[PDB]
This record gives structure tokens, C-alpha cells and sequence, in this order.
């Protein structure tokens, strides 16, 4: 008794659900990338030496600049 | 008489030495995710014509030609062009059940 | 292929072909094959090879190293190897191989 539009909407919902189900096997990329390339590390005090290319102001003209970052005010 | 059914089946048989030169510009069903190869489209069209004539058929394509993908495309065609969303039954070897499920989810995730 | 045939599936019309009935059996088999062929779609990899994925097999010839050459010649020239090759005993030849 249902119409084609209802079947299509249900098909879209089931497609998303199956894709998440299928991703149990096929989500090899996103999960591994987010688990390996983490942007944070173990707890505790850390001192980060950082040095990046920055463009000079008044390939392009560039200079090197250093930043030092401290995790907590105590250190 | 069986001769009439055989004549109809012979009239549905794709023509050509390789059965690959079919003028039917059969567009892949919108519900199928991915692109079908030309021979796969021809097989799909043949299956659709068999369904429209209420006839059965035997797909004897060599192993690796994507017969399962052809069946998935046939189901997608039945849902989109014939409105046949009804319960379909597929009997396969136990070693192939997971393969068939994964192929159905990959090519037509919209089907329950 | 045809559900509802007038002839029951378990009532086979042809029993074991006697010498006099072999021709009838062969003709019925040929006609049945002709009836079933239009319901069978068969295509080979060669017909679709132009559309198939391409498999490339390459053979790379590697030179025997000096140490490999020396050991190869030593094994070929060993008197026991010559006796085993002259005798032709299969297991000895396969061991040498």
C-alpha cells in the first residue's frame, strides 16, 4: 500500500544504515588515519619546540621563526 | 507447446557473434552504486527482457565476469523500473553468503 | 526453466538406452539441448577480453652469481651426482633437482 516515494526514502535510510554496517569492513581508511595521526600525546608537562617557514613582510620570500610552547604555567 | 516458449527465448537471445553488439542503450539503474561494464549492461537488459516475458534463464558467464553484480543490477532494475520491491530469495553456498551480502551492500545499499 | 510441464519430473520418459533405442535417446538428448540452449547465456573471457582487466606476466632473467655458479658446478660435478644421474633413479634425480 506504500508509494514509490516512501520506498525511496526508506531505501535512503537503509542505504545509510547498510553503509555504516558495511563500514564495519570497509572503514579501513578514516578510522586508521584518525587513530594513527593523533594530534595529542600522553598527559603531563611538555615543552614543544616548533619551527616553521613564515613569509617575509615589509617561491616567495620566506624566513624561519621559532616558537616555544609550555603545557602548564608551573613549568 | 514448449516450442513456442523456446521460440520466444530465441527471439530474446542477444544477437551477435559475441552477443556484445546490442543497440539497446540501457542506462544503469539510478539505485545501483557504480558503473556497469558494457557486457554487464547487456546481461542486465537480457534479464529485464526475460522478466518482462515471465521467462526464466541460465546465466553461464565464465567465472569472474561479475554474475553476482549482474543479479544485483537486476534487482535494482526491478525496484526502479518495474516496481518489484518484493521479497527476493537468493540461494548460494555458505562460503558465498557473506560475499553476496557484501556485494549487495556495495552495489545497492538501498535494498533490505 | 518451465514450471508445470505436462510430463512429471520423476516420470522420466527415457530409460537406459538399449542398442535399438540409442538413436532415439541421442535424438531426444539433442532436441532437449536445442530447447534449453536459448535459455542459457554463456560468454567467455576472450569475447570480453577487450573490456577485461589486463593481466601482465613478466619473466626476468637473473644471472647466477659467482658463488652460485661455483656451487652449481660443484654439485653437478660431484661423483655421487654423476652416478645418480647415470642410474636414472627417479627420487635421486628429484633430490638433485
Amino acid at each position: 500500500p506504500l508509494t514509490q516515494e516512501e520506498l525511496l526514502r526508506e531505501a535512503k535510510i537503509t542505504e545509510e544504515l547498510n553503509l555504516r554496517s558495511l563500514e564495519t569492513y570497509e572503514r579501513l581508511e578514516a578510522d586508521k588515519k584518525k587513530q594513527v595521526h593523533k594530534k595529542r600525546k600522553c598527559p603531563g608537562p611538555i615543552i614543544t619546540y616548533h619551527s616553521v617557514t613564515v613569509p617575509l613582510v615589509g617561491p616567495p620570500a620566506r624566513c624561519s621563526r621559532t616558537f616555544i610552547t609550555f603545557s602548564d604555567d608551573a613549568t | 507447446d514448449i516450442a513456442d516458449v523456446t521460440a520466444v527465448a530465441e527471439a530474446i537471445l542477444p544477437k551477435g557473434s559475441a552477443r556484445v553488439t546490442t543497440s539497446v542503450k540501457f542506462n544503469a539503474p539510478s539505485l545501483l552504486y557504480g558503473a556497469l561494464r558494457d557486457y554487464q549492461k547487456i546481461g542486465l537488459d537480457w534479464l529485464a527482457k526475460l522478466y518482462r516475458k515471465n521467462l526464466n534463464g541460465i546465466l553461464a558467464d565464465e567465472a569472474g565476469l561479475g554474475k553476482t553484480v549482474q543479479i544485483i543490477a537486476f534487482f535494482a532494475h526491478l525496484a526502479c523500473n518495474e516496481g518489484n520491491w518484493g521479497p527476493h530469495l537468493v540461494v548460494v553456498r555458505s562460503c558465498n553468503i557473506l560475499k553476496w551480502e557484501l556485494e549487495l551492500k556495495r552495489w545497492c545499499p538501498g535494498l533490505k | 526453466l518451465v514450471p508445470g510441464i505436462s510430463r512429471p519430473y520423476l516420470s522420466s520418459p527415457l530409460r537406459a538406452p538399449s542398442e535399438e533405442s540409442q538413436d532415439y535417446y541421442h535424438k531426444v538428448v539433442i532436441r532437449l539441448h536445442r530447447v534449453t540452449q536459448p535459455f542459457i547465456l554463456r560468454r567467455t573471457k576472450r569475447d570480453v577480453e577487450k573490456q577485461l582487466t589486463k593481466k601482465y606476466e613478466h619473466v626476468l632473467k637473473c644471472r647466477l652469481s659467482n658463488r652460485q655458479k661455483a656451487l652449481y658446478e660443484d654439485v653437478i660435478l660431484q661423483p655421487g651426482t654423476q652416478e645418480a644421474l647415470k642410474s636414472g633413479h627417479f627420487v635421486n634425480v628429484l633430490s638433485i633437482l
